[PDB]
């Protein structure tokens, strides 16, 4: 299981990803929209190594980051504009590109952000 | 063009069903790929453009035609193809994105849903869950003529997701699975329709951890037991490939043999 948790025109969140029952050390893992309109792919994503891919519209803004010893992942999101409105979410993959595709492994819930 | 397999809902039988599964399955892989004893689906690295779909074209009693677009790596519905217009879903990436630029491309009009096809977001489309959505050859017949009449405004949005729901677990779950397409042949012998029980839920939430598991583990035993549910909801664990082999009727590529 996959569970996410974690604002003014300009302020920053900081979302989390926490694993139950396995470890995310092995696993590709990306933070995704519910609706990127003309943009595809994840938000942000890490390899199973450990390069980083970011979406070109936050790139400089977000940060992905891996927490092995709590066994969480962190998305920090700064300089939030209205456009970045919608639901994210978690998603982890064994194995293939950084940037997890479907069909997923692992996936959660996800979170409103506005 | 991309191959096309035919199915109607007029007077569908097991055995027309059954032919029917065997082709897309047929079409969705060679069979070149198996590890314990389950065929694999093409890797993405290294399928060219020109067999990246196959098409599947399904009409009902009315003489209403469809064509689903399935990507073959995954089975995905990714779009569909009805008169001079084709509808697509919301791509999951750029690549992908770029793909189906090759789908249709002789019709006039076509659009991009905001929306990617997963169940999560059609459910809520819908306003329901696949627990509650029924299946069988009623509604692959209703679900035909929804498709047929979105683009003149004749069709709903709740309605054609529940739709879409439908064709998608009948076509591509049954692909997947033996044991789905069991319970869609049970349906049809019958002249029945119910909405999915937990042990056909549970698996369609599972293919891909199961892909995974199946191909990372040596000699068929699984370091971590796989949890499924029973028709009754009872929750079983799976430790070895034994059980799933008649189950399964093939993976996502994971990782090489
Ligand atoms: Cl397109
Ligand atoms: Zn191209």
């Amino acid at each position: 299981q996959l569970v996410e948790t974690g604002v003014q025109s300009g302020g920053s969140l900081r979302l989390s990803c926490a694993a139950s029952g396995f470890t995310l050390d092995n696993y590709n893992i990306g933070w995704f929209r519910q609706a990127p309109g003309k943009e595809y792919g994840g938000v942000s994503c890490i390899s199973s190594d450990g390069s980083t891919y970011y979406a070109d519209s936050v790139k400089g803004r977000f940060t992905i980051s891996r927490d092995n010893a709590k066994n969480t992942v962190y998305l920090q999101m700064n300089n939030l504009k209205p456009e970045d409105t919608d639901v994210y979410y978690c998603a982890a993959t064994k194995y293939g590109s950084s940037c997890p595709i479907r069909p997923y492994d692992y996936w959660g819930q996800g979170t409103q952000v506005t | 063009q991309y191959p096309i397999i035919n199915f109607t809902t007029a007077g569908a039988t097991v055995q027309s069903y059954t032919n029917f599964i065997r082709a897309v399955r047929g079409r969705l892989t060679t069979g070149a790929d198996v590890r314990h004893e389950i065929p694999v689906l093409p890797n993405r690295v290294g399928l060219p453009i020109n067999q990246r779909f196959i098409l599947v074209e399904l009409s009902n009693h009315a003489e209403l035609s469809v064509t689903l677009a399935l990507d073959v790596t995954n089975a995905y519905v990714v779009g569909y193809r009805a008169g001079n217009s084709a509808y697509f879903f919301h791509p999951d990436n750029q690549e992908d994105a770029e793909a189906i630029t090759h789908l249709f491309t002789d019709v006039q009009n076509r659009y991009t849903f905001a929306f990617g096809g997963n169940y999560d977001r059609l459910e809520q489309l819908a306003g329901n869950l696949r627990e509650n959505i029924e299946l069988g050859n009623g509604p692959l017949e209703e679900a035909i003529s929804a498709l047929y009449y979105y683009s003149t405004g004749g069709t709903q949005l709740p309605t054609l997701a529940r739709s879409f729901i439908i064709c998608i677990q009948m076509i591509s779950e049954a692909a997947r699975f033996q044991y789905i397409e069991g319970e869609m042949r049970t349906r049809i012998r019958y002249n029945r329709r119910s909405a999915p029980d937990p042990s056909v839920i549970t698996l369609e939430n599972s293919w891909g951890r199961l892909s995974t598991a199946i191909q990372e583990s040596n000699q068929g035993a699984f370091a971590s037991p796989i949890q499924l549910q029973r028709r009754n909801g009872s929750k079983f664990s799976v430790y070895d490939v034994s059980i799933l082999i008649p189950i399964i009727a093939l993976m996502v590529y994971r990782c090489a043999p």
